[PDB]
């Protein structure tokens, strides 16, 4: 329907079934990335130089996909679960969370 | 290449835009569109904006793009459909 | 069809219409990504944890959308347009040609 | 986190594979899926495997995934597909 943005979008590890391994948090916020990269594409949509031609190209011949709208920004989080030793272990998982949308 | 250009923008505007208006660092643009034809602007930023100022004169929909660099000159702008 | 991957896509400035205000090159080699992103996302497909997380939400609910198969790799390219004073001028242009591809 | 793990591969083969086998600083996989059936390997970057060997078991197609460590230890691996529910 309208363009590339950030959507909501939060993981219970209950829901897809990991609070067997997964002590804390019980879930957190993920989010995602979705929706159109038209022409032109807007300050907003932060998109590279191939995005903007691949785009043109498309404008002429459609046989030639747009770009996509995926993450551009991402954050960590801290997880604290159980490794095959049965001990609690504290990781900082990197890129998982979605800070900014884009064409790409 | 620090923001300082506002921008009127209309079915372009970024979630947190104010009173129909985006900052840029590049140019302030409107267009046309058909298949029927609407209007649009927004804020473009500097990076590939030749690319897209220009256009392609072989694209399969007719609509024409004009762009400014002076605040709020998107507002009254009427590009007209090529022949 | 296949999973993600970079495609061939030459962009020779005369079919787009741009030979008049670029001078050279004459066109250039700037590929394109596609493809899909299953599960599981192989070592090659060089993704983020978030889109591994993604992938994973899809297979226990399709309303949340597969990973993108988007550049993850450019390189840059110089060319030589006129600018509005009718001057030639030399320009390198970033992010212009698709190096590799990836799920996000 | 050099790749040293040689792994055979088989419908997750990168372009450059040799002799289907592919290079990785992770796992081997090997996996069964339904809808019919089909049996698939690779390699799994090191990132992100805890994700996917444990998979979910709420994922709406009945699968199996199956990881090591080992030199060609995909080779030779059937997983088995969870029974189906009733």
């Amino acid at each position: 329907k309208s363009s590339c943005k950030r959507h909501p979008l939060y993981v219970d590890f209950s829901d897809v079934g990991w609070n067997d391994w997964i002590v804390a948090p019980p879930g957190y916020h993920a989010f995602y990335c979705h929706g159109e990269c038209p022409f032109p594409l807007a300050d907003h949509l932060n998109s590279t130089n191939h995005a903007i031609v691949q785009t043109l190209v498309n404008s002429v011949n459609s046989k030639i996909p747009k770009a996509c709208c995926v993450p551009t920004e991402l954050s960590a989080i801290s997880m604290l679960y159980l490794d095959e030793n049965e001990k609690v272990v504290l990781k900082n998982y990197q890129d998982m969370v979605v800070e900014g949308c884009g064409c790409r | 290449t620090l923001p300082f250009l506002k921008c009127y923008c209309s079915g372009h505007c970024p979630d947190d835009a104010i009173n129909n208006t985006c900052i840029t660092n590049g140019h302030c643009f409107a267009i046309i569109e058909e298949d029927e034809t609407t209007l649009a602007s927004g804020c473009m930023k500097y990076e590939g904006s030749d690319f897209q100022c220009k256009d392609s004169p072989k694209a399969q929909l007719r609509r024409t793009i004009e762009c400014c660099r002076t605040n709020l000159c998107n507002q009254y702008l009427q590009p007209t459909l090529p022949p």
